[PDB]
């Protein structure tokens, strides 16, 4: 069983920066997409960016495109997200989610990813 | 009488074709102007063009010639400037697919701008004025590239004023456009031939080596960006595109200026070239020099101009000037429908996903099946 876990998330003020990483653990983790969602109170789970570790490829949403990288620490089978110039718009609970790499798989659709994290929040506050 | 609609033409054509932001575009797109990733661009954006320019393709030749042609053109051109406006303004990954999609339609209006000539110039003027109209796009596109090389290395200009340049040029060949005569007839609505088995195999061969041709020439630019990052290199995209240009006008002319036999000839030159093709593709991907990549990208533009300039004339040697639009518009929409799978099947995100450092691989051992199977009937 896969079994992801978040950290880094916190209270942060808006136009600061922020680092996230999800330390996915009870396998061997070369074949899988690994991706962020979101969700704030009152919308919908909505894509962040997503990586695939065997390539390296990565994707981004328009709405975080140009402040937020994600990248791999193989290191310690950990993806992490760097998130820069946070708005208020950005806040939300973050779920790193976990999805076997595989013919026809759609990077950005929630239901494509069988193992999600727990969820670390977010909060931005603008002075 | 068909010195006006040839100049005015041919002015629009060298005007629209004058682009010098098109070799540059892989590293204006993942630049810090837009931002976007190798595989957004190559496996999300890159692949509307061939869903939009398929789709578009029969409709958009139904309505050219019952609408008399110049219509279109002007579509065209109206097509082009929202494009790079788009282009230009635009931002985020559906915007990048907004203007594949005009990008296909524009692609797919281009019928018009070379069956335009039929209705308004006399028969017996055809041939000049079509080598005229195509020289002159050829022309138009070397001179950009080599434009866009120089502005870049000595000017120091960025890619987004590349993009105004051509903004700029598109504009003034739409202007052009608002003052060709109207033609006063049409080939089909204002007026079997695959029966021939030769017929039949020369076409096979020029509808799949376009689709590979095609495949290739809209990935070679990440190719490149691959094996040597823009970001922290110098790229020479517009005099490899300038040099491969003029290589492959070079070919197609020695194919006509040389007589030979190509029924005897034509295919074992043929396969040969294919063959060609296979190994610059090969060499293109396993090479890590980016000077080899030039150097295979200059031998397969060059080589695959001896290809398709043989198939063109085997293809036409006995067709009528009325049978060359629809036998060329099959041809054409085949070898869409071709890509179209090629595309869905290996760089979609729905097919395998490929990035671009294992998709030449594919098209190397495309080219080489190609001429495999085409080789075989030999004997027995
Ligand atoms: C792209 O990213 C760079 C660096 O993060 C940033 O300076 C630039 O404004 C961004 N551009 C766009 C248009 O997203």
């Amino acid at each position: 069983q896969v079994q992801l876990v978040e950290s880094g998330g916190g209270l942060v003020q808006a136009g600061d920066s922020l680092r996230l990483s999800c330390a996915a653990s009870g396998r061997t983790f070369s074949n899988y997409y690994m991706a962020w969602f979101r969700q704030a109170p009152g919308k919908e789970r909505e894509f962040v960016a997503a990586i695939r570790l065997s390539y390296g490829s990565t994707y981004y949403a328009d709405s975080v495109r140009g402040r937020f990288t994600i990248s791999k620490d193989n290191a310690k089978n950990t993806v992490n997200l760097r998130m820069n110039s946070l708005k208020s718009e950005d806040t939300a609970i973050y779920y790193c989610a976990a999805a076997e790499d595989r013919w026809a798989l759609a990077v950005r659709t929630a239901t494509t990813y069988n193992y999600w994290g727990q969820g670390t929040q977010v909060t931005v506050s603008s002075h | 009488s068909w010195i006006y609609p040839t100049v005015i033409l041919c002015l629009f054509g060298f005007f629209s074709m004058m682009r010098p932001s098109e070799p540059f575009l892989i590293p204006y797109l993942s630049g810090p102007d837009k931002n976007l990733t190798s595989a957004e661009i190559t496996n999300e954006i890159f692949p509307v063009w061939t869903y939009s320019y398929l789709v578009l393709l029969l409709p958009v030749f139904v309505l050219t010639d019952y609408v008399r042609y110049k219509p279109v053109i002007i579509l065209q051109g109206i097509s082009f400037i929202i494009t790079w406006l788009l282009l230009l303004f635009g931002q985020g990954v559906k915007t990048m697919q907004v203007v594949e999609f005009f990008y296909g339609m524009v692609t797919a209006a281009e019928v018009a701008y070379y069956a335009y000539i039929y209705s308004v110039v006399s028969p017996e003027h055809y041939q000049r004025v079509s080598g005229y109209c195509r020289s002159v796009t050829l022309a138009a596109y070397t001179a950009g590239s080599v434009l866009a090389q120089l502005l870049v290395s000595l000017a120091n200009m960025s890619y987004f004023y590349l993009n105004v340049i051509s903004l700029a040029s598109v504009s003034v060949a739409f202007l052009f456009s608002l003052f060709l005569p109207m033609p006063k007839k049409s080939m089909f609505f204002h007026a079997e031939c695959y029966s021939s088995k030769r017929l039949f195999y020369w076409s096979l061969w020029w509808a799949f080596a376009t689709a590979g041709f095609n495949q290739v020439l809209n990935y070679v630019q990440i190719l490149w960006d691959y094996k040597a990052p823009s970001q922290d290199s110098s790229i020479y995209n517009g005099a490899v595109e300038a040099i491969a240009t003029f290589g492959g006008a070079v070919a197609a002319f020695a194919v006509g200026y040389v007589k030979v036999n190509w029924d005897l000839l034509g295919e074992l030159a043929l396969v040969v070239f294919s063959v060609v093709n296979a190994g610059s593709l090969f060499l293109m991907h396993y090479t890590a020099n980016i000077w080899a990549c030039y150097a295979g990208y200059l031998i397969f533009k060059s080589s695959y101009m001896l290809l398709i300039t043989i198939a063109v004339f085997q293809i036409a040697v006995n067709l009528n000037v009325e049978r060359y639009a629809l036998v060329f518009g099959i041809n054409t929409f085949i070898a869409l429908v071709i890509q179209t799978i090629m595309t869905v099947i290996v760089v979609d995100q729905r097919g395998l996903n490929l990035p671009v450092s294992i998709q030449f691989l594919v098209y190397g051992s495309y080219f080489a099946v190609i001429a495999g199977i085409f080789l075989m009937r030999s004997m027995y």
